[PDB]
């Protein structure tokens, strides 16, 4: 996350990193055995890793649960990058607490200019690399459809969404990919792609989580 | 360009 802040230890308790033996995506936790994550995020040895804050020291609240199940939305692309998101199932339930909690899916899709939490342990260099012990968050809006297809021509299809600033210096960056953009305490967006970070005229994209939440359910369900 | 590490 470029141009953010810190969140707070647990302040954002559905955030989740996925760990191969280091911090590469995060994620949110949809109910104790889901992670919601990108499809570009998927890999095998994907530890789960709940309740972090510094993903760097164990602190304490950290629940690692190994993924027993990757699940890429079979019509990712992962060269448009549509259908970004992936589906996690943890190998066990993870205990439910104040710092760690699932965040509901949304109901609906989100209007453009709905402010969202973005947030994860990504750069929080625009230029550069700096990657951060300690969860960041990025309050940042939905943009337009228009907006964003006038950022990302021909690259945004109806399961994206640009979220951030046009202005440069507020988004979400490498290592943030998987996890949340929440809304009004719905999970709308998945940190997914963008040219850089934090540039100017060049929003984050996200995967529109309001699209898949049939997608999810019925993935859920079934697995 | 997607933001994984
Ligand atoms: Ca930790």
């Amino acid at each position: 996350i470029v141009g953010g802040y810190t969140c707070g230890a647990n302040t954002v308790p559905y955030q989740v990193s996925l760990n191969s033996g280091y911090h590469f995506c995060g994620g949110s936790l949809i109910n104790s055995q889901w992670v919601v994550s990108a499809a570009h995020c998927y890999k095998s040895g994907i530890q789960v890793r709940l309740g972090e804050d510094n993903i760097n020291v164990v602190e304490g609240n950290e629940q690692f649960i190994s993924a027993s199940k990757s699940i890429v939305h079979p019509s990712y692309n992962s060269n448009t990058l549509n259908n970004d998101i992936m589906l996690i199932k943890l190998k066990s339930a993870a205990s439910l607490n104040s710092r760690v909690a699932s965040i509901s899916l949304p109901t609906s899709c989100a209007s453009a200019g709905t402010q969202c939490l973005i947030s994860g342990w990504g750069n929080t260099k625009s230029s550069g690399t700096s990657y951060p012990d300690v969860l960041k968050c990025l309050k940042a809006p939905i943009l337009s459809d228009s907006s964003c297809k006038s950022a990302y021509p021909g690259q945004i299809t109806s399961n994206m969404f640009c979220a951030g600033y046009l202005e440069g210096g507020k988004d979400s960056c490498q290592g943030d990919s998987g996890g949340p953009v929440v809304c009004s305490g719905k999970l709308q967006g998945i940190v997914s792609w963008g040219s850089g970070c934090a540039q100017k005229n060049k929003p984050g994209v996200y995967t529109k989580v309001c699209n898949y939440v049939s997608w999810i359910k019925q993935t859920i369900a079934s697995n | 360009c997607t933001k994984s590490i």
